[PDB]
DNA sequence: GTGTAATCTACTGACATCAGAGTTCTTAGA
């Protein structure tokens, strides 16, 4: 399976 | 000799000179090829008779090293650089021949002829500075000669230095020059080695600080091939060398080099149980990380002129700290990991589970750093742990002496935390925990390598012991303790010098014991006088050869304590005659390699000695103590352990039996008779007869349990051959006891009666084992 | 900064600047919360001494310090003193037995012949040239030993004790300064013993003041520092532990430290009594425990992680069954779990806390990692940290979160996907640009050496190589000699890399010979080296393996290049090297990454044939060992479907060449019929009908031409046995797998006698006959060697012997004919019970020797056994 | 030897200058 990912925000 | 006193363009062009003369002389033929070896042979001399021991030798360096070499003079040789450096060895062994080296009055000698002493150290350090560097295919005619020769000073007077240095420089030449590979008078010159160096593997142990130093650096060195012959012989002494290492990096080196070479050859098999024990004791070199101006700075500041290029051209030893840090770590990866796990302590399953677990349930040495707005307490004893894993094994040298010193303080502080008793007893003695733990650190860190650890703690060791049978608590389990350390002290296995500090250690404890307390409880109410005697005891008939070791080592260092005022007391020693001299023979028909204790039965022979020197009232009526190894107690005299040795006089244990009829011979003329020896024998031949006499020199010893009895062994098989091959000949060893001093007369020896000794050492060895010897029946290396 | 700066004196200038009154306040409360500020990230491998210097020399200028520490001697005896020599030397160095006057020096004259003049100066100065040189010789060593005491040391015929209290703080602090574990111990020792006495002073709102200032400070301390010196990390959780209210530090932050700074354990407690005493009102906390989670992943004790999820607390299932498939170290299955994970788009019951989605990430990273599929891994780890599709690398110095989880993995990446064959040059963009910022290059230089030094090496700039890696093995010696002794596993996850290191530095200086690059001879030295070290097997995980086997292929590639004017003793080391790669990989449990490597190598099977045939059985090992794992019906797949088809001799006359392979195959085999034969009757009523059509079709043609329904297991096993049988008398032939083979079919027999005692097979007995006669036979045959395993199982002979009576004999005459004794003192105590009963007849010579050989032992069970 | 002077000799920008070479014009000229 193919990886994916996407990005993400640090809410600190 | 004038060399030194030129400038350097002076010295090359001097060596040029010096070079071209002997050119000149060497073409002239035979006629004066002698006085070249004279002229060099007298250089030699001059050199190393200079006046004082490190115009030294050091500056001569240059000449002969130009002259072994430069084989540029000839094209600006090889037949030259050849004849040169062979009359140079030939030098080398005719001056160690004719110096004497005459040893006697390990430091309480003085060697014989100084000055001579002084130049065979100085000839030492030459040619180590000389010989090897030449990689030579020139040394290979001359390593067979320039051992054998070499050997036979070491063996004849050692306890010498620098014949070991010598025969390094031997080794590790011919090392290079894949000589040994090959297993002539090659395979002669592989024997040689392989004896010296078990023998010198004997010999290291006894040995104390610096001749312990030269004696590793050799053996460290000799090649592989030789090593898997014997490995786990020497396993040990690469220990010792690490230990010392940590404190002197040249013989770091010679280990970390060896410990390479080893690893690369030998067998993987044969060393994989070995690295247990050898890998640790690598962890000080990483054990911390230890946390300008010159003329070409501030030349190259003012400009990249020419005169930078004078400075850097001109700028353009033994190995330092830091690089030999760097070395450790690249050999402990290049083992690689199955091997390198082993230098944490233990595979996970029980030794370091104990490591966790504080030295003491409650927090002890509670002490109250003194600021001035308050007084916190800090716990010394959690710092403790880790400080003295500094003391033993630290690299860096300021932060050893520094550890070391702060463990000073707090074992004095120990020390005071304890009077200040906060607990009388009714229990474990409060820091009886924390002194079980400290005071072996104490002692091995003691008769450490670092001169300056050793008078701080030396002393403080003597200081100590002292304390510890003050009257005060002479009988308190602290002083158990303390003396349990030291007697595990000295059956240590590995620090070959740990024992003989603690052997004094043991005297001195002996001394202020008789010393300090009264009497009146010493008696039977102490676990110190008679107590340290039977543990010793019991300590000597132990199977481990470096146990009885220990038990020697230390019976050794009482000698004039127990001669001085134990006068009373001779009795437990007029029966540990019996015990040591019997133990401490046992069990070494084997275990010869690590057992240099033999020599410490010539203990059993000075005890021996101070006991029958008083003999008048050794003999007296009504003194009873029970002996081992007779039931009938009685009133003991010298007539019964005499006929105890006699008895004894024939055993199969050599060094024994070797020793016991020459004790049985010292003691005979002491006796109430005065009779002699021959007149006496004479005696209990008409009392007793040549069965007497057959009874116990073809038996004898422990009871009768088989003399030598010819047929059954003749007919009757493996290794156990081995075992009636040393009782024939205990056997005729012991016959030589007859004209050994004309005791027995002939007749009287051979009175035919009833014994086939004689029938068959002439008959069965004589024939059947002496020449046939290639494959032997009667119906590997162990052979060999 | 300057307070660790080379020059001591300087150091001692501004160090007593930084003492004087005004600039730290003078009370130890006051001092205590000053320090904190007195630190920044660069003076951190020295901070713990500084503070520690700093605190007792206010100490100094208490009115105890010269008091004696102990008010009276312990005796009347007399104290001298006496001074420690310590001149530049050690011990086993010296061989054993050897003004009106002023004016008066105007009375001078002067050197006419400037010729001779310069001639004098000219000598002098070659005086001062030998002279220099000397003292340059002489001063290294004098640099390494110049030792400095710091107390008087009187001499007493008893102890001292009467020291006076400088006479062990001085020490104490000197200790302190040069090694920085007591260093933590005193720091933390001192610490917990101010802030314990400030009770005494200060009221509870002071104190909640004060300990919220340090936990402000600490909670900088951690998220600030870049070096992760163990020891100080170490210090601020552990002072952090045994006082309340300080505990309350920024879980993430102690979490990642602690995870950089390879001491675990302090970090586990720290969040351990963080969770108990907080929560003796929000239920879960989810942000301790998630990162709790992630520590006890870095100290591998997965089992204890099967605790904390299954609680109900926050965590969804789907980690829960992510952790349990990658306990088993079935990282595929991890990582498919884990990829589903992350990608969820809606929630039922709340989207995972913000932590969750962290611990998901750094586990998927690391999953991947344990795999070969790195590819994969570099685009897992550069996907979260830009927008845009072609990743700005250059982002991952900016937040924190990333230089911490994300970069260590995008650096392993990109370094390995351009050591292995070739690749772009994103790494050398990236390394590059930020080797110019301060802090930047202090990360990359001080953590990362070894893979810079393979970077670098890529461009073949042989010199920043040396650079890096000399750097490297300084930072191991450092970061090594700074863990405490105690953490056992954290020295071992140290270790597992100095053989990385070293491999590094081997290749380099093997580069610099160039009598070393023209020659043959030393190819041939190194390739046998490298041929036979190898990293620990059952232990060290395989994130070390690949770098040893990959860094290894790297370096023989370049070597190869340099002497292209030979390459089969290359392939040869490259078969051989990824072949231990592979065994490994099945020690481990590691199964994935051991079917990638099967299946990258077996393009390499087409040559000579001792390749040929290791591969096919290093993959049937495999297959077999993956099926005892799992699979009941379809495992039979697993093996037979492939297993019984491949190792067929027809593509191998191997044995004819050599016996080895005629054992270890015929044993592979057997294991292959033996799984298929005890699944096949684990649940017989539903596998020929589900495995419905091939591998049936291959299965009757495996058991016998009959195609009978029950009696093809035993089918199977007829020839099972007969094989196995093939393997002993190939034993026969000259421990190395002999012990191992006749234990195996020990087995065979034992499981199949253990079965037949539960019904009634008169065939099958029939041709059992034999079974027993061999176990007794060949196992006992067996025992001579150490045989643990065997030893231990010697009551089941006994057992054997009685419920099968006829064939006794065998044993007496065969074998407890020649048992060395003590091999059967073990448990002697069973046997000599069992010495009434009509059997007895066998133990009866060996009873007998062992009497006779070692009395004592017998006689306690004995002499009661005689009772009865 | 080592180190600091003093001071000659260098190079360059710049400017004159011979020579050398490119170019148009008269006579003697197929």
């Amino acid at each position: 399976a193919p990886s994916r990912k996407r990005r993400q925000r640090m809410q600190r | 000799d004038s060399f030194p006193q030129y400038s350097p363009k002076m010295q090359l062009v001097c060596c040029r000179a010096i070079v071209k003369v002997f050119l000149a002389l060497a073409a002239k033929g035979p006629v004066l090829r002698n006085c070249i070896s004279t002229v060099v042979h007298q250089g030699l001399i001059r050199i190393c008779s200079k006046p004082v021991v490190l115009p030294t030798y050091k500056d001569y360096v240059d000449l002969f090293r130009h002259l072994l070499s430069s084989d540029q003079m000839m094209d600006s040789s090889e037949s030259l650089n050849h004849l040169l450096y062979d009359e140079f060895v030939k030098s080398v062994l005719k001056i160690v021949e004719k110096l004497d080296l005459t040893l006697e009055i390990a430091a309480n000698l003085h060697p014989a002829k100084p000055k001579d002493f002084s130049a065979f150290i100085n000839l030492v350090e030459f040619c180590r500075e000389i010989l090897p560097e030449k990689q030579a295919e020139f040394f290979e005619p001359w390593v067979y000669s320039f051992s054998y020769e070499l050997i036979l000073q070491s063996t004849r007077l050692p306890l010498i230095s620098g014949f070991y240095k010598l025969l390094s420089i031997t080794v590790r030449n011919a090392k290079k020059i894949k000589y040994f590979e090959g297993v002539p008078e090659k395979y002669s010159c592989f024997a040689l080695f392989v004896k010296f160096g078990k023998e010198v593997a004997v010999k290291m142990k006894q040995y104390k600080d610096e001749l312990l130093a030269s004696c590793l650096t050799f053996l460290l060195s000799l090649p592989h091939n030789i090593i898997e012959l014997d490995v786990r012989a020497y396993v040990p002494a690469l220990q010792m060398a690490f230990k010392l290492g940590l404190s002197y990096t040249p013989l770091a080196e010679v280990g970390l080099n060896a410990l390479e070479e080893w690893s690369i050859y030998i067998d993987r098999h044969v060393m994989q149980p070995y690295y247990k024990d050898i890998l640790p004791c690598l962890d000080g070199y990483l054990k911390t990380s230890a946390l300008e101006v010159s003329a070409l700075s501030r030349a190259a500041q003012k400009g990249f002129n020419k005169v930078v290029l004078k400075h850097l051209k001109k700028t353009k030893e033994a190995i330092s700290l830091e690089e030999i840090r760097i070395r450790v770590v690249q050999m402990l990866g290049s083992l690689g990991g199955q091997i390198n796990k082993n230098l944490l302590t233990v595979t996970s399953s029980d030794e370091m589970m104990k490591s966790y677990v504080a030295w003491d349930r409650e927090k002890r040495l509670s002490f109250a750093v003194p600021f001035r707005e308050m007084k916190p307490v800090i716990f010394l004893d959690v710092f403790l742990p880790r400080v003295t894993e500094l003391a033993l094994t630290a690299s860096d040298r300021q932060t050893k002496v520094a550890a070391c010193e702060l463990l000073h303080s707090m074992v004095m502080f120990m020390l005071g935390k304890a009077t200040q008793m906060p607990e009388g007893g009714q229990g474990a003695p409060p820091m009886y925990q924390l002194y079980k733990r400290t005071f072996p650190v104490l002692l091995r860190l003691a008769c450490d390598v670092d001169q300056v650890t050793r008078q701080l703690y030396e002393p403080l060791v003597m200081q100590l012991i002292h304390w510890f049978t003050n009257n005060k608590k002479f009988e308190s389990q602290d002083t158990v303790a303390l003396l349990e350390a030291i007697l595990d002290g000295i059956v240590d296995p590995v620090d070959s010098t740990l024992r003989d500090f603690c052997g004094r250690c043991i005297r001195e404890f002996l001394k202020w014991s008789i010393k300090q307390i009264t009497p009146q409880q010493q008696e039977k109410s102490p676990v110190n006088t008679k107590s340290l005697f039977k543990r010793l005891y019991s300590l000597a008939l132990h199977p481990n050869a470096f146990k009885r070791l220990g038990a020697s080592l230390a019976f050794n260092n009482i000698y004039r304590e127990f001669r001085e005022e134990e006068s009373l007391v001779e009795q437990f020693v007029f029966e540990a005659l019996v015990i040591y001299m019997e133990s401490l023979a046992l069990a070494h028909a084997d275990e010869k390699s690590l057992g240099t204790i033999q020599q410490c039965c010539d203990a059993i022979d000075h005890l021996c000695r101070i006991i029958e020197k008083k003999h008048v009232s050794l003999n007296k009526a009504k003194k009873r103590r029970l002996p081992r190894g007779f039931p009938p107690s009685a009133s003991l005299c010298l007539l019964d352990l005499v006929k105890w040795l006699l008895a004894h006089c024939g055993r199969p244990q050599t060094e024994c039996r070797h020793k016991s009829i020459e004790l049985f011979y010292k003691f005979v003329p002491l006796l109430p008779g005065n009779r002699s020896p021959n007149l006496w024998l004479k005696d209990v031949l008409k009392e007793e007869g040549v069965s007497f006499l057959i009874n116990t020199f073809e038996g004898g010893g422990c009871g009768q349990p088989s003399g030598i009895l010819a047929q059954p062994t003749l007919l009757y098989s493996l290794q156990a051959t081995l075992c009636w091959l040393d009782l024939l000949l205990a056997a005729l060893e012991c016959y030589n006891t007859f004209i050994g001093e004309r005791t027995v007369g002939a007749l009287q020896v051979l009175g035919t009666e009833a014994q086939s000794s004689l029938l068959k050492a002439v008959a069965f060895f004589l024939e059947s084992i002496a020449m046939h010897d290639i494959i032997a029946a009667e119906k590997s290396p162990q052979e060999g | 900064q300057g307070l660790i700066d080379e020059n001591p004196g300087l150091q001692l200038i501004i160090r007593n600047f930084w003492s004087h009154e005004t600039r730290l306040p003078s009370n130890t409360l006051d001092r205590l919360l000053a320090l904190n500020s007195l630190y920044s990230p660069k003076i951190e491998v020295h901070f713990l001494s500084l503070a520690t210097n700093f605190l007792l020399e206010m100490t100094s200028m208490s009115p105890d310090y010269p008091n004696p520490m102990f008010e009276h001697p312990l005796s009347e005896c007399e104290f001298q003193e006496y001074t420690i020599d310590s001149d530049w030397r050690f011990r086993s160095t010296v061989l054993t037995p050897m003004g009106r006057t002023d004016l008066l020096r105007l009375r001078r004259r002067f050197m006419r012949d400037q010729e001779k003049l310069s001639l004098m100066y000219a000598r002098k100065g070659v005086a001062e040239q030998k002279r220099e040189k000397e003292i340059k010789s002489e001063l290294k060593m004098k640099q390494d030993a110049q030792v400095v005491l710091y107390r008087s040391y009187r001499h007493g015929d008893l102890p001292d004790i009467q020291i006076k209290h400088s006479s062990l703080i001085t020490p104490l602090q000197a200790v302190a300064q040069r090694d920085p574990i007591i260093a933590k111990q005193l720091f933390s020792s001192l610490f917990s013993g101010i802030l314990k006495e400030m009770d005494k002073f200060k009221t509870l709102s002071e104190k909640n003041n004060i300990t919220q200032k340090l936990l402000q400070d600490f909670n900088r301390f951690l998220n600030t520092t870049f070096s992760f010196f163990p020891p100080f990390v170490s210090c601020i959780q552990d002072i952090s532990c045994q006082h309340a209210a300080l505990l309350s530090l920024d879980p993430a932050a102690v979490s990642a430290g602690c995870l950089a700074s390879l001491q675990q354990p302090v970090g586990i407690r720290l969040l351990e009594e963080a969770l108990l005493r907080l929560l003796p009102r929000l239920p879960p906390d989810v942000l301790r425990w998630v990162e709790l989670a992630k520590l006890y992943r870095s100290i591998g004790e997965y089992d204890v992680l099967r605790g904390i999820f299954t609680s109900e607390i926050g965590t969804k299932q789907i980690t829960q069954s992510a952790l349990l498939a990658e306990a088993r170290s079935d990282y595929s299955e991890a990582a498919k779990q884990y990829d589903e994970a992350l990608n969820k788009q809606d929630w039922v019951d709340g989207e995972p806390t913000e932590a969750e989605k962290d611990f998901w990430e750094l586990a998927s990273l690391d999953c991947y990692n344990h795999l070969a599929e790195w590819k994969s891994l570099e685009y897992c780890s550069t996907a979260s940290i830009d927008s845009e599709n072609p990743p700005d690398l250059n982002k991952i110095w900016s937040e924190p979160f990333y230089q911490e989880t994300y970069l260590p993995y995008m650096i392993r990446s990109k370094l390995k996907l351009l050591l292995q064959g070739e690749a772009d040059q994103s790494l050398l963009t990236f390394i590059d640009k930020a080797m110019h910022g301060e802090l930047q290059k202090a990360i990359l230089e001080l953590h990362y050496s070894q893979e810079l030094s393979l970077l670098y090496l890529l461009q073949d700039d042989v010199d920043r190589a040396k650079y890096y890696i000399q750097n490297g093995i300084q930072s191991f010696m450092q970061n090594y000699s700074s863990i405490d002794v105690l953490l056992h596993q954290s020295r071992l996850t140290k270790l597992q890399s100095v053989q990385a290191l070293t491999e590094i530095q081997e290749f380099i200086s093997f580069i610099s010979k160039q009598g070393n690059l023209s020659s043959q001879v030393p190819l041939k030295r190194l390739l046998n080296t490298w041929t036979n070290r190898y990293p620990d097997a059952k232990m060290d995980p395989m994130n070390i393996w690949d770098d040893i086997i990959t860094n290894r292929c790297f370096f023989l590639s370049k070597i190869e290049e340099k002497l292209t004017p030979i390459s089969s003793l290359i392939r040869s080391c490259k078969f051989s090297m990824k072949m231990k790669m592979i065994d490994s990989a099945r020690k481990q449990n590691n199964f994935s990454l051991a079917m990638k490597l099967l299946k990258e190598l077996h393009k390499e099977s087409k040559t000579r044939d001792d390749w040929l045939v290791s591969w096919v059985q290093s993959y049937c090992r495999l297959s077999h060992c993956r099926s005892r794992s799992q699979g009941c019906s379809e495992q039979v797949l697993t093996v037979l479907k492939t297993v019984s088809l491949l190792d067929e001799n027809n593509v191998s006359s191997y044995l004819s060449k050599n016996i080895l392979a005629f054992r270890d195959q015929n044993i592979l085999l057997g294991t292959t019929y033996r799984i298929i034969a005890n699944a096949l009757s684990s649940e017989p009523a539903c596998l020929a009908e589900i495995e419905e059509d091939k591998a049936r079709r291959i299965l009757e043609l495996s058991g016998s031409s009959s195609e009978d329904s029950e009696k093809v297991i035993a089918g199977l096993y007829q020839r099972a046995f007969q094989h196995l049988s093939e393997a002993v008398q190939a034993a026969e032939e000259e421990a190395a797998g002999v012990i191992d083979a006749y234990m195996t079919l020990a087995d065979f027999c034992d499981q199949q006698l253990r079965k037949e005692e539960e019904n009634a097979s008169v065939i099958d007995s029939a041709e059992l006959q034999a079974y027993p006669a061999l176990v007794v036979e060949k196992m006992l045959k067996a025992l001579k060697l150490n045989s643990n395993e065997a030893r231990l199982k010697f009551p089941r002979l006994l057992q054997i012997i009685e419920r099968y009576p006829e064939e006794t004999l065998s044993l007496m005459t065969k074998e407890i004919s020649s048992v060395p004794c003590w091999q059967f003192i073990s448990w002697i105590s069973h046997m000599v019970a069992l010495l009434d009963k009509d059997q007895a007849v066998a133990v009866q010579h060996s009873v007998e020797e062992i009497t006779d050989n070692y009395p004592q032992a017998i006689v306690y069970p004995f002499i009661i056994s005689s009772e009865s």
